[PDB]
């Protein structure tokens, strides 16, 4: 396969702004309405984050423009998207996107996602291929139009689809949904979510709790990846591609100390980064999200060397 | 085969003349017609889908209509290289498959 | 959008004989779109033949000729193949290879076959 079509497109990444957001249950250990404080990784409230287009019409007639770069891992993933009609399924994570190293590769073909970490031969374009079975009437999905090669694999999973829909809605929930990825100690763990979100396109204020999904044996360095499309073919008018349109966010993760207020039942709301601002760090130091009318005193500064 | 169309035609160059198809309800009533173009020992190209969709490649110039059991297929701006038999179809319940008449060879003057 | 393979070649099949005709394809994959089959003896007109029917889900089989041509499928090589048998005196003609969509009606066939003759 590797049919390819980049259809390279201009323009600068349209950023955006995370206002609370990417903050997960890092350990299974429940607590109740507690002010709990770890150093770990995370994206750090009031970050950049790239509003990305997987595919993007800009009306004159169609111009469908298929951006997706393959995009460096860095220290950590995050990623979020609304797509009321599913174009995402997953992602190529690896390092050469090639043979030579493992490849996690996440397929959330209907319905059982097939987990894989095995060693592929990733094309230049590789995207899941669908069309029309003919024979029973079903959609199927052509995986080999991502991948060439599948061989040597180390690893394989199956589990309940984390992509999930419920439509109905014509809108006003968008089903707006987050994926955290990041790779540590031969842990590379899954976090998720689901949303409803009536704005046009980006984030609201509120606070979306993550919970890991599967905590694997990964023991792979991620140090670059791509997502996956869903396409189809279609037939004789003035072939087919590019099913809808698409457009997901992605920020990279970072060491921060989060202070994290657990709910009576371990409902994480409110989270609080210390090195946000100079007033964000004295939170941080009594523990509480109330901070009582006076003079506090954060972390000392020095002036450092020339 | 089992529909209406005259073996052969002529008309002068560039001129307007369009060639028709009579059919019955039981084959152009109900279902869409398609028209088709061969030169000599070559490959019979669609013309028209459904009188009113021209495929990818195709000179706007060319139009259709059904009109009861009978369908026209326009055709305007004559050329000299548009000399060729153009074949209607339409889908057929009757014996419950395809079916086409046969064919109609225009020439241009 | 797509190009064809042949649907034959060049079969040259004295009496006494029967003949497959296996028609590929490229830029497609085999069964997402229906084959069709039509006669063209030359100098004159179209006889369909064949044929995949959207509904229903069948192969079709031309009622008139019905049961002399079979049609057998192979997705992956993408190659389909037509067997007309018991060779007869107006038989030997160009059959085409046509496909239309099996999602709608689409009585519209794909752009064109390039024809292969067959002998008698
Ligand atoms: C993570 O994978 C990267 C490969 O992308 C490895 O990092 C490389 O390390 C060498 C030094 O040994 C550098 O010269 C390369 O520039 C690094 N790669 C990149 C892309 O910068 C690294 O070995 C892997 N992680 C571990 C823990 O070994
Ligand atoms: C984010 O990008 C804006 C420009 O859109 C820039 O002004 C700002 O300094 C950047 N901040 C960070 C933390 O990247």
């Amino acid at each position: 396969q590797c049919v390819n079509l980049t259809t390279r497109t201009q323009l600068p990444p349209a950023y955006t702004n995370s206002f609370t957001r990417g903050v997960y249950y890092p350990d299974k250990v429940f607590r109740s309405s507690v002010l709990h404080s770890t150093q770990d990784l995370f994206l750090p409230f009031f970050s950049n984050v790239t509003w990305f287009h997987a595919i993007h019409v800009s009306g004159t007639n169609g111009t469908k423009r298929f951006d997706n770069p393959v995009l460096p891992f860095n220290d950590g993933v995050y990623f979020a998207s609304t797509e009321k009609s599913n174009i995402i399924r997953g992602w190529i994570f690896g390092t050469t996107l090639d043979s030579k190293t493992q490849s996690l590769l996440i397929v959330n073909n209907a319905t059982n996602v097939v987990i894989k970490v095995c060693e592929f031969q990733f094309c230049n374009d590789p995207f899941l291929g669908v069309y029309y079975h003919k024979n029973n009437k079903s959609w199927m999905e052509s995986e080999f139009r991502v991948y060439s090669s599948a061989n040597n694999c180390t690893f394989e999973y199956v589990s309940q689809p984390f992509l999930m829909d419920l439509e109905g809605k014509q809108g006003n929930f968008k089903n707006l949904r987050e994926f955290v990825f990041k790779n540590i100690d031969g842990y590379f763990k899954i976090y998720s979510k689901h949303t409803p979100i009536n704005l046009v396109r980006d984030l609201p204020q509120g606070f979306s709790a993550l919970e890991p999904l599967v905590d694997l044996p990964i023991g792979i360095n991620i140090t670059r990846f791509q997502t996956l499309l869903a396409l189809h073919r279609s037939y004789l008018t003035p072939s087919g591609w590019t099913a809808g349109a698409a457009a997901y966010y992605v920020g990279y993760l970072q060491p921060r100390t989060f202070l994290l207020k657990y709910n009576e039942n371990g409902t994480i709301t409110d989270a609080v980064d210390c090195a946000l601002d100079p007033l964000s760090e004295t939170k941080c130091t009594l523990k509480s999200f109330t901070v009582e009318k006076g003079i506090y005193q954060t972390s000392n500064f020095r002036v450092q060397p020339t | 085969s089992v529909l209406t169309q005259a073996p052969s035609v002529s008309a002068a160059p560039g001129q307007k003349v369009t060639i028709s198809c009579s059919g019955s309800s039981s084959n152009i009533g109900n279902n869409y017609v398609s028209w088709y173009q061969q030169l000599p020992g070559t490959a019979p190209k669609l013309l028209i889908y459904d009188n009113n969709k021209r495929p990818s490649g195709i000179p706007d110039r060319f139009s259709g209509s059904k009109s009861g059991t009978s369908a026209t297929l326009g055709i305007t701006g004559l050329q000299t290289g548009d000399e060729a038999d153009y074949y209607c179809g339409t889908w057929d319940s009757s014996l419950s498959a395809v079916v086409f008449g046969g064919g109609t060879k225009l020439t241009v003057l | 959008e797509v190009q064809l393979l042949e649907q034959s070649g060049a079969e040259v099949k004295k009496p006494g004989a029967s003949v497959r005709v296996s028609c590929k394809v490229s830029g497609y994959t085999l069964p997402e779109v229906a084959m069709h089959w039509v006669r063209q003896a030359p100098g004159k007109g179209l006889e369909w033949m064949g044929g995949f029917d959207p509904e229903d889900g069948e192969t079709m089989y031309a009622q008139k000729f019905q049961g002399r041509v079979t049609m057998t499928e192979d997705t992956s090589t993408d190659t389909a193949y037509m067997e007309l048998s018991s060779l007869r005196s107006e038989d030997t003609a160009v059959y085409y290879c046509a496909t239309t969509t099996p999602f709608s009606s689409s009585y519209w066939f794909d752009p064109w076959g390039q024809g292969t003759l067959v002998t008698v």
